[PDB]
DNA sequence: TTTGAAAAGCAAGCATAAAAGATCTAAACATAAAATCTGTA
């Protein structure tokens, strides 16, 4: 069943049932009548959407809400720390990483 | 009047300014202190801990042995006790100001052997051998302040209650200038010296040099860790004014803590008892039960313990104890609860000793989840090539990721990995992280297990760990997966 | 019993703020968290929640004003209980003092007090503080919040009045720090670029339309109305969205900034067909538009980027320019030219006589008439204001000794101000950085 | 017009100064309740 999925999820994971109360609080209380929280029980589709929110604040879901050019700034900083020892870089390097590329692409 | 800040929760004690120095015209002048009703001593909160009892509590047979081997309830310490003795005699006797030096490691019956010698004391005043003297005992550890000791003792000489540097000065006045014909002989235990050692070390200097006045008949007994603290943390004159004749508290041998037991355990020890079977309540001389405490059990206790620390409140603890596993045990096997013959055998006092003996880190470990089974596990690795003992947070990291996608063969990692880097799930996309990364970093440093840098770049912060190598090892080494790879 | 309200992108987030706040203090978690970061809807979410359901008690503070975890201490004192004195004005009351609290216990102890008081209630309520922004105090750091998460355990179980705190964050990190307390988090992701845009024109069509600027333009020259500002504010997020990101802060502002501007310029030819109109007003869509010394000293900070951007050693080939008596050879200069651009990295330190002598090697110009130029007091008076004007820094910033040895000198000025300087006085200062990258 | 040769430049490596800051303390600034000193009365 999806519900033992999700313990065994947790068990992997978190080992932590107060881990696990906190998303099925919320399953039972949205559910409006007895046949929808049967339903969500034995679907657990909620505990996915609980499980994609947690994660949406992390730094793949901030790398997804970016535009354009700060994705092309960010990928020229990357470039310029990665050719750098210290890891370190600043504006002028990046900015002149970004410059080539944009010329490179043009 | 706008004030720029505000002090709402001022609580000033009622104690006066003015010194001993200055409340009379002259040193002339000064009374006899021993005829002053408020001097040298001459409870209100017991009420309040009390309420009726409307149950009749079952004592069992245990529970005398657990109340009798309390330290609140000396065979073994003779030739302290007449040298402490001996001195505070000759001191009190001939009017003379002194410092006696006790240092000892914890539970080696210091306090108790500087109490008796005062009691004895007062027992000896009492049927006037020796003239009459004030007791005051001034522990380090006990002071809010280290300068309250300077208003704790001359609230115990004068009945005053003053502030502290106009104390010091009252007690000052009063060893050096107060004739000894008008005062009376003041013996203060300081215990806990080591509490009472300040950056300046003004109470340190003060206390024993009141002791070198004339006029003062003060007699000091300081009790401390160590035989070698005012050699390490006190000034030459301290030092030079405690004196070189010091003396040790060492630990018990296992013949002298054998014999404090059995003499705690004198009475009840193979002895019979009354015991209603329906409840278990046991009553001194319906079964006759007779208990013992086997002496091969004592004997093993004191041996451990007085190879370990000589600490008489250890060896009473660990008989304590296995009392109370026996009677654990008792409890079970009748169903008593609270409202022929009972040994406390050797087997109970070998599980009280062994249970402060065994280790729960490899047992909490061994019990973890598997995502902070892995980051231990990587982190053993990057300890094994690049051997620094502190690996970067992003180290840890690719590690973790390497050795997940090295073995994608093996079953389990098969079945996991989409738990680790998509929670099971479509619609969740490939993460950075594993799922519960911060969770078990967090766990790991709630448990004292690793240490973390404080700084906020995530990859570069390095971790160390707070355990030794080889539990962490043998503690990956019990399980099934991370044996496999 | 709660009310669900309708917010247009955070369904799952109000369904969440439904599923953990209500009145029954049997159901509700102590302590909640909101965790987004700016301009994600939080606030105003948890209003339009708390808005839809009067029967909720909420107490709303702000640390960001609060500044330091003192005067948040008082402000929860204060606040709680003047709600209380609102709610329930026929409870007879002792009024405490809010500024009684200066430490955590003193909190606990004024809050017992304050919650006694209202033992002769019926049932048991939530009293709900929404610290908005507890991360935002300037004072912050990583104990604070485990004083928080752990006060209701030193608050009464049996009482009436149950405190509840409702936490608002914006960094993940910081909310990372707490993750075995298992508190539970609704997370407000960022918006996208479609739900920036329906955003901006449902909560800025309405007074784009209302504008003195627009009815004005119209009058001495409403679903047409709503078209023209619903076009310009898709034609802003379409000429900016890649400048701004999705912030929702930043367009607003430009649509403040631009309005006025793209509405001077709407005739009647204009009015009816938005592709004239944007090339009428084309100029607004390609630029942003977000923005608002003596010789000696001009000579001096030149002198001072010669100084922190050159080597010592390569002085003697630049600058030299006088016929020499005693046989000697002048410095070749550097052999090979390297590409590192210095201009890129942190100026380097100098020392006061550098600085002096390329100031009069550079400086503009019978026998009694000293051509050159001499370190009088007037150049170290304009050199002091220059560090007066943190435009030349030292290594110490307090307690700064000029006339140390070992106190050294750097440029603070970057490279821009410096091309503006030396074309101000026409000096040739690129051709002294051609002979590298 | 060459010509060799000393002044000068580049590079690697190691000892060492020095910047940056973590940690802490003394002193200036500030409030405040109880005791103590004037000051008439
Ligand atoms: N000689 C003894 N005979 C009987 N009981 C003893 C003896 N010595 C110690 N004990 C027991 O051990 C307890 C602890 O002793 P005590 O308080 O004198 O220790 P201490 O040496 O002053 O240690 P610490 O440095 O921890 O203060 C006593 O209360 C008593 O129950
Ligand atoms: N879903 C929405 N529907 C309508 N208007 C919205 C919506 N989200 C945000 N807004 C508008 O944008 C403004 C900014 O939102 P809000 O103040 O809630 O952001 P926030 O995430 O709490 O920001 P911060 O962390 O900077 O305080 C709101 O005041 C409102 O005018
Ligand atoms: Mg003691
Ligand atoms: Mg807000």
């Amino acid at each position: 069943s999806n519900l033992n999925r999700h313990i065994r999820m947790n068990f992997e994971t978190f080992r932590s049932l107060p881990t696990l109360k906190n998303s099925i609080i919320p399953l039972v209380a949205t559910s409006k009548n007895f046949g929808s929280l049967c339903t969500a029980i034995k679907s657990c589709s909620f505990l996915d959407i609980y499980n994609k929110n947690q994660l949406s604040n992390n730094l793949t879901g901030r790398l997804q809400s970016l535009s354009d050019l700060e994705l092309a700034i960010l990928i020229s900083a990357a470039r310029v720390a990665l050719r750098a020892k210290d890891g370190s870089f600043n504006f002028n390097l990046a900015y002149a990483e970004y410059e080539k590329m944009i010329k490179a692409i043009n | 009047v706008i004030r720029k800040f505000t002090k709402k929760n001022v609580a000033r004690a009622k104690k006066k300014y003015t010194p001993f120095s200055k409340r009379f015209k002259s040193i002339a002048a000064i009374p006899d202190l021993t005829s002053l009703p408020e001097f040298y001593g001459n409870s209100r909160f017991e009420n309040k801990l009390k309420t009726t009892q409307k149950h009749q509590i079952v004592e069992t047979i245990f529970s005398k042995v657990k109340k009798q081997l309390n330290s609140s309830y000396l065979p073994a310490r003779e030739n302290e006790f007449a040298s402490i003795y001996l001195s505070a005699y000759s001191a009190i006797e001939s009017d003379s100001a002194t410092t006696i030096y006790v240092a000892g490691t914890p539970g080696v019956g210091k306090t108790l052997t500087v109490r008796e010698v005062v009691k004895e004391l007062l027992s000896s005043s009492a049927q006037r051998e020796i003239p009459d003297f004030l007791y005051v005992e001034i522990n380090g550890l006990k002071m809010v302040k280290p300068t309250d000791c300077y208003e704790t003792l001359w609230n115990k000489v004068s009945g005053e209650r003053l502030t502290w540097a106009a104390s010091m000065e009252s007690l000052e006045f009063y060893f050096k200038r107060v004739p000894k014909n008008k005062k009376k002989t003041i013996v203060v235990l300081l215990d806990e010296l080591d509490a009472m050692v300040t950056k300046s070390q003004d109470i340190m200097y003060n206390f024993f040099n009141w002791t070198t006045y004339e006029n003062a008949k003060l007699i000091v007994i300081a009790v401390a860790n160590t035989m070698d603290l005012p050699e390490r943390q006190l000034g030459n004159k301290i030092t030079s004014r405690i004196g070189f004749t010091r003396i040790m508290f060492t630990g018990y041998t296992h013949e002298e803590l054998k014999n404090i037991i059995d003499l705690r355990l004198k009475g009840l020890n193979d002895s019979f008892f009354y015991v209603d079977t329906k409840t278990g309540n046991a009553i001194l001389i319906v079964r006759k039960v007779r208990l013992r405490m086997s002496a091969d059990a004592i004997e093993i206790a004191s041996r451990k313990v007085a190879s370990v620390s000589g600490d008489a409140r250890r060896a009473l603890k660990v008989c304590k104890r296995a009392a109370e596993i026996a009677e654990k045990h008792y409890m079970a096997k009748h169903g008593y609860g609270y409202d022929g013959v009972q040994t406390v055998h050797i087997t109970h006092v070998m599980k009280a000793l062994n249970e402060t003996l065994n280790s729960h880190v490899i047992t909490f470990m061994t019990r973890l989840s598997f995502t902070a089974k892995l980051f231990i596990y990587a982190l053993l690795n990057l300890m094994k090539k690049n051997g620094s003992q502190e690996q970067e947070l992003g180290d840890i990291v690719d590690e973790i990721k390497l050795l997940i996608e090295v073995n994608g063969s093996n079953k389990f990692v098969m079945e996991i990995a989409k738990t680790l880097f998509q929670q099971g799930s479509d619609n969740i996309s490939e993460q950075l992280r594993i799922i519960s990364w911060d969770f078990v970093l967090n766990q790991l440093l709630d448990a004292g297990i690793l240490f973390k840098q404080t700084m906020k770049n995530d990859r570069i912060c390095c971790v160390k760990l707070n355990i030794s190598v080889e539990e962490a090892k043998r503690a990956m080494n019990e399980d099934e997966t991370l044996r496999n790879l | 019993n709660v009310t669900t309200p309708e917010v247009a992108f955070r369904e799952y987030q109000t369904n969440c703020l439904a599923s953990y706040i209500s009145a029954d203090p049997d159901i509700t978690p102590s302590n909640l968290i909101l965790q987004g970061y700016s301009g994600t809807g939080k606030t105003y979410t948890l209003k339009k929640y708390f808005n839809a359901n009067p029967n909720l008690h909420a107490v709303w503070l702000e640390p960001v004003e609060l500044v330091s975890w003192k005067p948040l201490l008082q402000a929860i004192a204060r606040t709680v209980q003047y709600k209380l004195k609102t709610l329930y004005p026929n409870i007879p009351t002792t009024d405490y003092d809010p500024l009684q609290v200066e430490e955590p216990f003193l909190l606990v102890k004024t809050l017992h007090n304050i919650f006694v008081q209202y033992e002769s209630l019926q049932e048991k309520t939530c009293l709900f503080l929404i610290l908005d922004g507890f991360d935002s105090l300037q004072d912050l750091d990583a104990a604070l919040f485990n004083k928080y998460i752990k006060l209701n355990e030193l608050l009464p179980k049996d009482s009436k009045i149950n405190i509840k705190f409702i936490y608002t964050m914006l960094e993940t990190s910081f909310l990372q720090r707490y993750s075995t307390h298992c508190i539970p988090t609704v997370m407000f992701p960022r918006y996208n670029v479609d739900e920036v845009s329906t955003i901006l024109v449902m909560s800025r069509c309405g007074e784009l339309m209302e504008d003195s600027c627009l009815r004005k333009r119209i009058i001495e020259e409403d679903d047409q109305f709503q078209n023209v500002a619903a076009n310009f504010i898709h034609l802003i997020v379409q000429a900016f969205h890649s400048y701004t990101g999705n912030d929702i802060f930043a367009l607003n502002d430009l649509i403040d900034f631009k309005w006025p501007k793209y509405v001077s310029r709407i005739t009647k030819e204009n009015i009816f067909e938005p592709l004239a109109l944007y090339k009428s007003a084309i100029k607004l869509f390609l630029s942003t538009d977000d923005n608002l010394l003596s010789i000696i000293s001009k000579y001096l900070l030149i002198a001072s980027y010669i100084c922190s951007y050159l080597e010592p050693r390569y002085d003697a080939s630049i600058f030299s320019r006088k016929t020499r008596i005693i046989q000697g050879r002048a410095a070749y200069g550097r052999r090979k030219k390297k590409e590192v651009n210095p201009r890129y990295l942190q100026p380097s330190l100098f020392a006061i006589e550098r600085l002096l002598a390329i100031f009069q090697a550079i400086f503009p110009i019978a026998l009694r008439e000293e051509s050159l130029m001499k370190a009088n007091i007037e150049v170290f008076q304009n050199l002091s204001e220059l560090h007066t004007l943190k435009l030349i820094a030292t290594t110490m910033n307090k307690n700064i000794d000029y006339l140390s040895p070992k106190v050294r000198w750097k440029v603070n000025v970057p490279w821009e101000i410096i091309k503006e300087i030396s074309e101000s006085v026409h000096f040739n200062i690129s051709d002294y950085f051609s002979d590298i990258h």
